[PDB]
């Protein structure tokens, strides 16, 4: 894989690796919640006067 | 506990038209009442939800 121009004893062979970023995916860490509640109350009273 | 003073002022009027013995009476009024009223209550309730 050493390229044909660098198969001369005076031309150096060396890799140049650089990393380039194509996207950035940020994701918000946040926690919802919901609730639903029913009720039934029966009051039975008495009163003297 | 309640002790009530009910003062009264008043004006009154009557008449009786006849042949010769015609009678009339206009008047007024003044009154008070010293009413001490107590009330004892005992009650209940049974609520379940």
């Amino acid at each position: 894989n050493v390229s044909p121009e660098a198969r001369h004893p005076l031309v150096a062979a060396y890799p140049i690796v650089h990393v380039d970023m194509e996207n950035i995916i940020l994701s918000k860490n946040e926690d919802q919640s919901t609730q639903n509640t029913d009720s039934q109350t029966r009051t039975i009273s008495k009163n003297t006067s | 506990t309640s002790r009530t003073h009910t003062s009264e002022v008043h004006g009154n009027a009557e008449v009786h038209a006849s042949f010769f013995d015609i009678g009339g009476s206009v008047s007024a009024g003044f009154s008070n009442s010293n009413s001490s009223t107590v009330a004892i209550d005992h009650s209940l309730s049974l609520a379940g939800e």
